[PDB]
RNA sequence: UGGGAGAGGUA
DNA sequence: TATTGAATAAAATTGGGTAAATTTGACACTATAATGGGTTCGCTCGTTGTGGT
């Protein structure tokens, strides 16, 4: 909608290819009055903003500011699952951190993540079958078999499994599907949550 | 230039390394008012596209 | 957009 | 009266390979005779290495 003319802003200045530039107009908006806006729209809808721009690796330095405040959320939002809720206190600060780096971690994890791309397409999910071309003449697509259709490897939730079962031993993967793995899953449905509502926070203020 | 009425004494630090302290009937009577023409361009070029 | 020369000038 | 660990089946992933498309880079265009190039200074002063009786 809003939000990726800004990660668009956030790089230096690329040099031009083209002919007789310079617009010198205020058509669309200049490239600081974005993060003035930026500035405007922080005191509500951080989140979304420090998740944003740590997932797509412009400023990094709000992927900590994200943790942060999931970690924050998962504070505020622990006194709901059974697993998590009778720990004592900094061990139950320690899982929070390591589940909320991983889920933040899960959040960010796309295409150009080292190492994650598929193989076959390399990212785009979209291949040619090569039959459908030859009875329709016509180029055709169809859906990555190896990656199928999403382009890149996903995250899988058990490696926060094996990084907190070296701090919690007794927790086997049964009560980890059972009542910790919705905590995992809410965190990154928060993480989502606030890239939305901040980027329609965004779209308010640059209207 | 323009032929001033020039006093040689120091005036309350208002001119006090070089400095110049000039009446307002100087600027009303619009003695060193000079006039600055600027020309601007504008190229119609043929742009590929 | 934005780089390099050359020339002159101000403190 | 629940909840949880062992077992488990289905699905996603991964390393390896593999036959078949497909891309890459290189070529290719032909006869009278013809046979060794155009740059650079009044532009001071200290240092340091390299070469020389
Ligand atoms: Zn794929």
């Amino acid at each position: 909608m809003r939000l990726e003319s800004v990660a668009k802003f956030h790089s230096p200045k690329s040099p031009m290819m083209s002919d007789s530039p310079r617009a010198t107009a205020s058509d669309s908006l200049s490239g600081t009055d974005v993060m003035a806006a930026m500035g405007m729209a922080q005191s509500q809808a951080g989140f979304g903003m420090a998740a944003f721009c740590g997932k797509h690796e412009l400023s990094q330095n709000d992927k900590q500011k994200a943790i942060n405040y999931l970690m924050q959320f998962a504070h505020k939002v622990s006194g709901k699952y059974r697993g998590v809720a009778k720990l004592e206190g900094n061990t139950k600060a320690k899982v929070l951190q390591v589940l909320a780096t991983f889920a933040y971690a899960d959040y960010c994890r796309s295409a150009a993540t080292p190492g994650a791309r598929c193989r076959d397409c390399h990212g785009t999910g979209r291949a040619v079958d090569i039959a459908k071309t030859e009875l329709w003449g016509r180029v055709v697509e169809k859906e990555c078999g190896r990656c199928k259709g999403v382009g890149y490897s996903r995250m899988p939730a058990s490696a926060a499994y094996r990084a907190v079962t070296m701090l919690i031993p007794n927790l086997t993967q049964p009560t980890w599907s059972r009542t910790v793995k919705p905590l995992y899953d809410a965190l990154v449905v928060q993480c989502h949550k606030e890239e939305s509502i901040a980027d329609n926070i965004l779209n308010a203020v640059t209207r | 230039g323009q032929n001033m009425r020039v006093a040689f004494m120091p005036w309350n630090g208002y001119n006090f390394e070089d400095s110049i302290l000039v009446s307002e009937r100087v600027v009303q009577e619009d003695r060193f008012t000079t006039i600055h023409i600027q020309e601007l361009a504008c190229v119609s070029r043929d742009t590929k596209l």
